[PDB]
């Protein structure tokens, strides 16, 4: 995800020494994993069920 | 033949119930916190009424 940024005030006087300044985009991230592993077990005795 | 007003006040008949600029300044968790990121509010709040 990427978020919004703040507003800066216009200042031509100091705009002469910081033309090549940097400002990070302020992003965020999240992670998800595998967490369910199961099984169902049954038995059938057909010969004795007859 | 030129007429110029001396020491004219922008807030001539204005009756300020409260200082909105001051309230925005001292707002820690208040209802004015929506205007904190605004940069030129200190210029809008003075000449935005005409």
């Amino acid at each position: 995800y990427t978020d919004i940024t703040k507003e800066k005030q216009y200042d031509a006087e100091e705009a002469e020494q910081k033309v090549f300044e940097r400002e990070m985009p302020n992003v965020k991230t999240l992670f998800h994993e595998r967490n369910r592993q199961g099984f169902y077990h049954q038995t059938i005795q057909d010969d004795s069920l007859k | 033949m030129r007429i110029t007003f001396n020491d004219v006040k922008t807030s001539l008949g204005i009756t300020e119930s409260y200082d909105i600029v001051n309230a925005i300044r001292n707002s820690q968790g208040d209802n004015f916190k929506s205007y904190v990121p605004l940069a030129t509010a200190n210029n809008v709040a003075e000449v935005g009424a005409g």
